[PDB]
């Protein structure tokens, strides 16, 4: 960590959430594919309050009637320090306007998420035909192409209490002990950039990454 | 997602948009074989799974003598006697939660308090 | 266990210590000489902590001084109770004459 | 000697016991899992630990 | 603004690595602008509505006079960040020819994600110009400052000449550093140069290695 | 290469300027002690 910020347990949190690579395959309980007719108010029973806010928030006349929802994990929302809002947000980017995406709130006894795909308005005879499965080619690349947050070849990050010596202001030499992150997989450069961390101290098990990054010396 | 099959040339059948109703209608690629959809859900993926930890329940599970035996309450019968087993999915993420079947009305149940 | 003043109490030097102690006190030259040897130990020390940075003591290193300095005391009788007949100014150009013949490499240039 | 061997025996005893009591809070799932390690692996790293204190 | 801020983070982290590489390249570099605080980075190298603008923060550096006396050979360097994220033709060549009309022997050219290979093949120059590409990720932070990272000082031309003649030594007898090393593009090492490496060591406190770059 | 070539006088080090040590080695004393002593066994 930040040599003024060693001691600190949640900004430590911060950067394992910072720096761990979480995609919507840690975080996803299942993916189903309904057929809602209208674009309007959903068929399936559970989620008609979710949908009723956010349809009246609102574009529908051009959107396909096949639906990707997602249903989450509640406890994956807190290992992982995840809303709702993050994943809907980075899910609208990935597919920008050409898929229009809602989700539930964070306090909703469910973690629905929904997706719909925008047709053009050209006539489309054989599109349709294979509209389920271009929609599960969609869905089988928002599984673990997208990644939530982190960088990339992270696998997961742990969180030790390691004990170093500090000289003392009295001179001594003391046992200050420091909150380190442990990494599984190597992204060398792309981790050393982030803040919050000491780019000074940063070690690789890889010494090939470290001759890459920091020099043969 | 309960796969349908055709009434004639016993093929799955896969839905298919229709403009004049808008609904949901299952076709057979085959034979041309209409048939209405009974439930609007048509594909799903489950990246965690319930099911198969209670696989290999039979009439004569309490049969194998392998199968360890507890003396734990069956909340239908009130059965003391039961043979138990942990759960049959072989991920490396499972559990370790004992299933419990009963060997009076062959009944199963957890040994689950988070579930309870 | 390295300042000596020579001009305070502090960190005074026992008289009894050495024949030439009591007429130190209040020297300014040899206080020189104390006042160079004692920058030199913080340089040290400063330079030890910046390359041990976990300030370990114990290192591998060629000469065993300890033993050397046990076998003078056990050769030469010392009884730790007569004073010394060894003056400040001896002892710490000693101890420099001593660092200038700790040769390895002989060349006569400036990069050797 | 014999009361050394009962010690030895009291302390087996034990460590089986809270090998059993981690055994039934894995099996009412009310063992949490240490972090970046699995339900199974935390409870055989906790089976081991116990087992390996014991013969200590 | 959430990512624009953290841009504007790497950016001045990115310009405050390229002044301390400047200053340990030998030219002249004040202090208190390397430590240029965010605020003041934002005051001035950031427009009204927010978006950090990469014209204005290309800079011109001179070296000191330690350096004329160790090195008679080099003037003035000119380092320039550029706005669009893939750099063209059009760009680089009117960058390499500001170089040109200016008489700078060194340009440091900080693009933002890459550089097109039909603008990178004339990266090569005129002699005695020289042209360096710097990418904005690879230099937010800086390498130098890392402690597995030893002090690494160029020689000159004499210095590597009294090495050779000491140690009795050839061109290729010495260790190498090769010519895409992050130290040796940080201190912008041309081929045949030699840099002493300044090291701690736990037998002898200070140990001095040579590297030849190849 | 730059300060001696081939096999001319410039090989041989003057005395002046010998930057050797002036211990001898274990090797040369072994093999000094074996070649005297190779001598000494032929007279
Ligand atoms: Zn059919
Ligand atoms: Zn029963």
């Amino acid at each position: 960590l930040e040599p003024g910020h060693a001691a600190d347990q949640e900004q430590a949190k911060l950067i394992r959430s910072a720096i761990e690579h979480t995609t919507l395959k840690s975080v996803t309980i299942a993916s189903e594919i309904y057929y809602d007719p209208d674009p309007r108010s959903t068929v399936i029973p559970e989620d008609e309050e979710i949908i009723q806010l956010h349809f009246s928030l609102l574009s529908f006349d051009q959107q396909s009637p096949w639906l990707l929802r997602l249903e989450l994990d509640r406890a994956a929302m807190n290992d992982k320090d995840l809303t709702m809002g993050q994943v809907g947000e980075r899910i609208k980017q990935t597919f920008k306007n050409d898929l229009f995406v809602i989700w539930s709130e964070d306090n909703d006894e469910k973690l629905i998420i929904r997706c719909r795909v925008v047709r053009p308005k050209s006539l489309d005879a054989e599109t349709e035909a294979e509209e389920d499965h271009m929609l599960k080619k969609i869905e089988n690349t928002m599984l673990e192409n997208i990644t939530l947050r982190g960088v990339e070849n992270i696998e997961r990050v742990v969180m030790m209490k390691y004990d170093r010596k500090v000289p003392s202001p009295t001179g001594e030499y003391v046992k200050e002990p420091e909150w380190v992150l442990e990494t599984d997989g190597v992204n060398l450069s792309e981790v050393m950039t982030v803040p919050g961390i000491d780019p000074t101290r940063i070690y690789t098990n890889s010494f090939i990454d470290i001759m890459e990054v920091l020099g043969i010396e | 997602t309960t796969f349908r099959f055709c009434r004639d040339c016993n093929n799955m059948l896969y839905p298919r948009e229709d403009k004049e109703n808008n609904r949901l209608l299952f076709e057979c690629r085959t034979c041309s074989y209409v048939e209405e959809a009974g439930s609007p859900l048509v594909y799903r993926h489950e990246l965690i799974t319930n099911i198969g930890e209670t696989a290999g329940v039979v009439q004569d599970i309490g049969s194998d003598p392998t199968l360890p035996r507890s003396d734990r309450e069956c909340p239908k019968c009130h059965s003391r006697e039961n043979v138990f087993f942990q759960s049959q999915q072989r991920r490396k993420d499972t559990s370790m939660v004992l299933f419990f079947v009963c060997l009076s009305c062959s009944h199963i149940f957890t040994s689950d308090q988070k579930n309870k | 266990r390295y300042r000596v003043d020579l001009l305070n109490t502090d960190h005074t030097l026992d008289p009894s210590l050495l024949e030439s102690g009591s007429e130190i006190l209040g020297d300014l030259k040899l206080q020189v000489l104390l006042d160079e040897e004692y920058k030199q130990l913080v340089k040290d020390r400063k330079f030890l902590r910046e390359v041990f940075v976990d300030g370990e003591a114990n290192w591998p290193l060629p000469v065993n001084i300890r033993r050397i300095i046990q076998n003078a005391q056990q050769t030469f009788h010392i009884d730790h109770t007569k004073p010394s007949d060894l003056t400040i100014k001896d002892i710490v150009l000693g101890v420099k004459d001593l660092q200038e013949n700790l040769l390895v490499l002989r060349g006569k240039n400036e990069i050797i | 000697d014999g009361p050394t061997m009962r010690e030895i025996t009291e302390t087996i005893a034990e460590a089986k016991k809270k090998v059993l009591d981690v055994t039934k809070e894995a099996q009412a799932n009310l063992l949490t899992a240490k972090h970046g390690m699995t339900l199974r692996e935390s409870f055989e790293d906790n089976v081991v630990r116990f087992l390996n204190e014991a013969r200590d | 603004d959430q990512e624009n801020e953290r841009n504007i983070s790497r950016l001045w982290r990115a310009f405050r690595t390229v002044k301390e590489m400047v200053k340990d390249r030998g030219y002249f570099i004040t202090q208190e602008e390397v430590e240029l605080p965010l605020e003041d980075f934002k005051a001035k190298y950031c427009d009204s509505m927010g978006r950090p603008q990469r014209k204005m923060m290309s800079f011109q550096a001179n070296p000191t006079e330690e350096s004329i006396s160790k090195f008679p050979d080099m003037g003035s360097l000119w380092v320039e960040f550029c706005d669009e994220p893939s750099v063209g033709v059009k760009t680089m060549k009117t960058f390499v020819i500001h170089i040109q009309e200016k008489n700078f022997q060194t340009g440091i050219f900080v693009y933002q994600n890459n550089i097109t290979p039909s603008a990178m093949k004339l990266v090569p120059s005129i002699p005695p110009a020289t042209i360096e590409t710097f990418n904005e990720a690879a230099l937010v932070v800086n390498i130098t400052h890392h402690e597995l990272v030893p002090k690494h000082i160029r020689l000159s031309s004499d210095e590597k000449r009294e090495l050779l003649k000491r140690y009795r030594l050839k061109e290729s007898q010495l260790p190498r550093i090769q010519r895409a090393d992050p130290v040796a593009l940080y201190l912008g090492l041309k081929r045949g140069e030699v840099v002493k490496i300044i090291r701690k060591s736990e037998t002898s406190g200070r140990y001095a290695s040579y590297r030849i770059c190849m | 290469e730059q300060i001696r070539r081939k096999t001319l006088k410039e090989k041989a080090i003057p005395k002046d300027q010998r930057a050797t040590t002036p211990y001898m080695t274990k090797y040369e004393r072994a093999r000094i002690l074996g070649t005297r002593a190779l001598q000494i066994s032929m007279n």
